[PDB]
């Protein structure tokens, strides 16, 4: 009942038929920015099913010297479809983000991912004192590997990051994790190509194991937009 | 239809109803 | 539930769904059912008002289309020197609607057809020097499946006591009557897995309550010096149509007009082994816009 | 991917399925280019004989 | 109605009703296309819907394609099955599809 | 809930646990003859319980290079039990059926069977003129095996045989298919030795494959009238 | 406003007007509107009661008039050592409306129209010594944009189990049957700014929507010992007509069916640098009362 | 008061003091497409402040021996701003124009323009049989200019151009014009790379003529999109 | 018309409305 699931938004939809019940995160659903939290004057663009719908990045790879992956929010989409378009062409976005992480294997494979959705992820580097720098960040749509996944880049645990809103994909229950984000900032819109909101991550905290063949098992990752606004139209940068 | 038989008549082209069901759907539930 | 349909469905708009439990888009092709998913449940529609009307593909005007079901050339002489097997100013034809591939396809889209036949015949000579074109008159007697045809053109069977004859002529519009529908059963069989006789020798397929009867065509008029060609053409609509059991329809090549045999062609398309023509692998796409 | 263990078969099959539906509407009747005769079928001299 | 994806030589007879898949070592791989040409002699022609149609000339309204999975239990996987409008080319990639 | 099923006719019963939603032909369900449609103006048997049950054919071995079998009713009957004895000593019958076939595998098998019951399945023969003759066609308990099954052995083709009441055993979903036919002729009653009216087809569009061990794979038929008459006593031929 | 006119407008008796600040006589073309000027504005008029009907301008009747759209001449004989190019009993023709410029000239009036036409087949014999004119049977298959077109006179194309045929005499009146509005837009594209396919090598100015058909016409008869040459011309009457957008009519010539390419004539009228014929000065009168 | 006017859409504006009363082409206005009109069964974007705003073309030198300037729409407009985004990224494409012309000069200037909006301006070439090709016609955002304008390069004749929606530019008089263009087709949507709905022509009915100092009197095109409906999303070409 | 299809019936020439001022006056005051 809860394992069922279909996403239907734009021309997209993903069914999955081993889920979990999916995380709507802080316990809350995206919106459209009201008159009475607005700021910017100008009339927004809303272009609801050509940039609300899913877009599937690249499949990474799930190995036994795995460490994790991160994307970055909205830099992994800036790039992609008519929702890329939007960003570049306008000075403000605001956006909520449907993400949904697919990753089966076989009933005699094991492995654990925690495919969690961090927001504000201000990344540390190892071992200098230089801050990192723009193409250490600024990934875009690849999205990185985490170097020290056990401290999740910055310092902090991993163990505590269960506070973030996350699920797992425990290969044994499920093979998808949806997780429903709404707009986080302490700004009402923000210029997206110098500022990432929600990193989702996916750590393998339990690595992939098994005993029969060994076929490649790959993670994808599909993120719907939800809700755009876009001010400020200009030229593309 | 000026003919004392009912065949002789013009073709009838006026018959819309539809059950795609017994072919779409002959589940029994 | 049976209802009327007289123009297709409309559309529904619909918005975002993210319900758990409810996958209208999976589906049980085992259950033998068709998916049941719609436009708005895959995709984010809107409304669109539809006005196409669904009255072309009716079942009376997908089969009430003149077709061709005989055609002989005949020589019109005198025929006293003639062969054994030549039409001596007369034909008979046993009738059938399996002759020509056009009508039998269409009609084998089905098991069971009910219908009346409204038979059309369509005269043509020829000149076998140039003289001109006599308007012949030409006798088109229906002989049932259990009575005697003639052997002659001045045969006396041709007086046509209780057969129905018509009497036309080729510079007059075409013959057109209709024949009821004639069958022993409630529906003509487009095919039949059986055998026709309670022996073990009787034919395979050929349903003897499917059959018409004869229909034998001669020219009323008595020789001239000088030979033609006449041609016949029988043309036949079904009328007030009620079919049953539509069946997968036929790719291969008709072989016979008395079963349902088949060859193929020699290479893709309609092959034995390759209906569809080949392309060069399943992802190559052949008419690609470059 | 397609993952499968060591004693399923590693080549599986789709089987694709087209339909209609009930929007769908066709008009402008034409003849079928699916059939066709150069010559007589067999036995079709055998009904005027 | 079955559709004939795997028109291509080799393929003889029934072969040419199912699509095989395999695992792949690499990401992102196009399995099929099918061309949506009905008039054509492509894969949709002997079809319920592609022999009904060719009796016409015009033709309207919405389609849809069923794809039955016909491996074991024990297979796992996913597919993505994308409708392209017309106007460019074929799209190959995935990013490129999935749009 | 459409899985598990229990056909209970006369004094057989079939249960199944890997079932399919069952198919009734055409929406249609199988009745005696009423007054406005009868023919034969003599009181008609009703042998209710001695022959409207099951009757198992003999299995057929599923295997590689299989193309597929055939079994034309009530040709497949007319030699068993009491349905078999009511055919014999009578001219005329009529029944429908409910057909039930059987065939399961291990969760590591694969295959795809087609499971069609054609009305009027004139059969033809390839490369030839003449006409399939009587042996050809009455085949009996046994029933034939498919000659070239991509066209149906009639022209026409496999693809579209969809058309016909049918349903799919996958390996993968479901071990059973269950048709219920009802009487399908142009004619109330019939001759059942010289006619034909349902070909049972089982098609193999997927093979069956594994790669554990190779076990013996058969493919069951049971086959049930259902309401059975029968006019014209005599004495049997 | 929309309104009903049967007749023209009457007029007004007026006065003698003398008033500052009503200007009725001054106007603006900058604005892109017509004068609205009256005679009763500009001249002292008096009261005319204006009985004219104005039913003959209506686009029905400017347009409904059975106009030529096709003619062939075709010999009709033996064909058995004749050339490739040759009408071996039979032609086919891609229905256009561009080949014959009265009726060309008269649709290009408008951007779009909606009209059912009504085809009218008139078809004429002429011996090729003379024995007499022969009543010939033809048939008029019309063949969709999309199916097969006849490749012989004896083909089995022709037997038409779908596609509408008619066959008809020479001695009868001319065939006649009305083809209704074929198009898949809401009107046909008298003008098409566009290319007719995705790819950059399609035809310019050639909607595929406009296009009707084929029109195959065949000699059912066989052939005589002599040789008559056949010339079938094809009429056809827009009705039930609606007309949007209406463009200035063509003074050039036209070059070919295909395009809307232009020449002009060599000199007055109808040149490309001079429409109207020369007159002397623009203070020259050329018919001047003497 | 039919001279002053303000042209407010998007983030756009025209002002202008000289002007004549605009004209609303065929007594119409644009709209978006309704429902019981509407093919297309996917969920159109109306992207309405990013795509109805004016853009204005490069301008034209007005000289002594010009002929006159075309642009096709929507094809001057394909490649310009998120207009020309959505018309990559859609299949269908559905629009009214509003058009406004500049052009001002002394008032010891002359000349007169005729601005007119022509509907399906089907070109044709001349002393030829051969159709124009695909570079002669798809000019793009430069536009053409008119080889013989007396004609309407179609054989046609200039001094009838006033049965389409039309201004002028008398240099005396007014120094703009604008047209309000609504959707023209035999179709609700259409394909904007491979079709031309409406050209707009500016045509020196009167030469430009002073005899004052010889500046450069240039032509200066806007052309506001209005009403933009886009469906059948995909990728860009 | 004793056909059953309405485009099949004659010319109609009875559409006496008008509207020139779509044509003559498109201007919006």
């Amino acid at each position: 009942s809860d394992r069922v699931l279909q996403l239907k938004l734009g021309n997209s939809a993903i069914v999955t038929q081993e889920a979990a019940n999916y995380c709507c995160a802080y316990g809350e659903w995206p919106n459209y920015l009201p008159d009475h939290e607005a700021v910017a004057i100008d009339k927004p663009t809303q272009p609801e099913t050509a940039t609300d719908r899913f877009y599937t990045l690249k499949s990474v790879k799930w190995e036994a010297g795995s460490t994790g992956w991160w994307w970055k929010l909205p830099d992994a989409l800036n790039n992609i479809g008519m929702f890329g378009q939007n960003v570049q062409h306008h000075y403000l976005y605001r956006s909520g983000f449907l993400i949904h992480v697919q990753c089966n294997a076989t009933r005699f494979h094991q492995g654990a991912l925690l495919v969690v959705a961090i927001p504000e992820h201000q990344r540390g580097a190892h071992n200098t004192n230089t801050s990192p720098g723009f193409d250490d960040i600024m990934k875009g749509e690849e999205g990185g590997t985490f170097n020290h996944p056990y401290v999740l880049d910055d310092g902090t645990s991993l163990a505590c990051a269960t506070i973030f809103p996350h699920q797992w994909i425990n290969l044994r229950t499920n093979n998808s994790a949806t997780i429903v984000l709404p707009w986080m900032n302490a700004a009402p819109m923000d210029f997206p190509l110098r500022h990432n909101q929600w990193t989702l991550a996916i750590i393998p905290v339990v690595p992939l194991g098994t005993r029969t063949m060994s076929s490649m098992v790959p993670i994808t990752v599909s993120i719907a937009p939800m809700c755009c606004e876009f001010n400020g139209l200009r030229h593309a940068i | 239809n000026f003919y004392k038989d009912s065949y002789a008549a013009s073709a009838s082209k006026q018959d819309f109803s539809q059950d795609p069901s017994k072919f779409t759907e002959p589940v029994v539930e | 539930i049976e209802s009327i349909i007289k123009t297709a469905t409309d559309t529904v708009k619909s918005e975002i769904n993210a319900e758990l439990g409810v996958v209208p888009s999976l589906n049980a092709v085992e259950t033998g059912a068709t998916s049941n998913t719609e436009p708005e449940e895959a995709i984010q529609t809107r409304t669109v008002i539809n006005q196409h009307g669904v009255s072309e593909t009716l079942v009376e005007n997908f089969l009430s289309r003149a077709a061709l079901v005989s055609k002989r050339s005949f020589e019109y002489k005198d025929h006293t020197s003639s062969a054994a097997q030549t039409d001596k100013n007369f034909f008979k034809w046993t009738i059938n609607t399996r002759s020509f591939v056009q009508l039998r396809r269409k009609l084998e889209l089905f098991t069971y057809l009910r219908f009346d036949a409204e038979i059309t015949i369509l005269t043509t000579v020829a000149v076998n020097t140039y003289m001109g074109l006599p308007n012949l008159t030409l006798q088109a007697m229906f002989v049932p499946t259990g009575a005697l045809t003639p052997e002659k053109q001045d045969s006396f069977h041709w007086q046509s006591g209780s057969n129905a004859s018509v009497f036309f002529k080729i510079s007059d519009p075409p013959a057109r009557m209709t024949i009821p529908f004639m069958c022993i059963n409630s529906a003509y069989s487009v095919f039949y897995d059986g055998f026709a006789g309670f022996e073990k020798s009787g034919l395979y397929g050929i349903n003897p309550a499917d059959t018409i009867g004869n229909l034998c065509v001669r020219i009323v008029n008595e020789h001239q010096p000088v030979g033609f060609t006449v041609t016949v053409r029988v043309y036949m609509k079904p009328k007030h149509i009620k079919a049953w059991a539509p069946r997968p329809p036929r790719t291969l090549p008709y072989m016979s007009i008395a079963n349902a045999n088949y060859k193929g062609k020699k290479r893709a398309p309609n092959a034995l082994n390759a209906i569809i023509g080949n392309r060069d692998s399943v992802k190559t796409m052949p008419h690609n816009i470059v | 991917n397609l993952i499968v263990p060591s004693e399923s078969s590693d080549t599986c099959s789709l089987i694709g399925f087209i339909a209609a539906k009930d929007d769908f509407s066709l008009r402008l009747m034409r003849d079928s280019p699916d059939i066709g005769q150069i010559d007589h079928l067999h036995a079709a001299e055998a009904a005027y004989q | 109605s079955m559709m004939e994806i795997n028109n291509t030589e080799s393929a003889v007879g029934m072969e040419r009703l199912k699509v095989d898949i395999s695992a792949l070592t690499d990401v992102d791989q196009l399995l099929f296309n099918i061309p949506l040409d009905i008039q054509l002699d492509g894969p949709l022609r002997n079809t319920l819907v592609g022999n009904i149609s060719r009796y016409y000339t015009h033709w309207s309204g919405s389609l849809e394609m069923t794809f039955m999975f016909c491996g074991s239990f024990m297979a796992t996987g996913k597919l993505i099955l994308c409708y392209t409008p017309p106007g460019g080319s074929c799209p190959t990639t995935r990013e490129t599809a999935m749009l």
